[PDB]
């Protein structure tokens, strides 16, 4: 979507690998704030939102 | 309210202490209060911080 | 200590980076003190094939 509509979906109810986001190259810029992107597997999350 | 000046000393630390208890749960400027929740949440170079 | 990578990868030649030669290739301490040095050279480590 266009970023004036940007587009929200939930993420509930899953195991998430980020670790295929961390090895990925194809991401330009891949930059986390309120957490470190190597911990994102060793945590729990609810109220996920792409 | 004869015993007052004793009750008082024992009020006062017993104050004392639950202040410096109650301490811990404020983040002061940090983004959590509790030490386990950033050393798990950070990297070493923000978690330092 | 001198090496070649991409363009895109010299911001991970750095303390407290997360990325892949940082990973993998280069790793520079949290207390790294000193100079990192980048210069483009198209004109010699390329070829047209």
């Amino acid at each position: 979507a266009s970023v004036y509509a940007w587009n929200r979906k939930r993420i509930s109810n899953c195991v998430a690998d980020y670790s295929v986001l961390y090895n990925s190259a194809s991401f330009s810029t891949f930059k986390c704030y309120g957490v470190s992107p190597t911990k994102l597997n060793d945590l729990c999350f609810t109220n996920v939102y792409a | 309210s004869a015993l007052g000046k004793l009750q008082d000393v024992v009020n006062q630390n017993a104050q004392a202490l639950n202040t410096l208890v109650k301490q811990l749960s404020s983040n002061f400027g940090a983004i959590s209060s509790v030490l386990n929740d950033i050393l798990s949440r950070l990297d070493p170079p923000e978690a330092e911080v | 200590d001198s090496f070649v990578i991409r363009g895109d990868e010299v911001r991970q030649i750095a303390p407290g980076q997360t990325g892949t030669i940082a990973d993998y290739n280069y790793k520079l301490p949290d207390d790294f003190t000193g100079c990192v040095i980048a210069w483009n050279s198209n004109n010699l480590d390329s070829k047209v094939g």
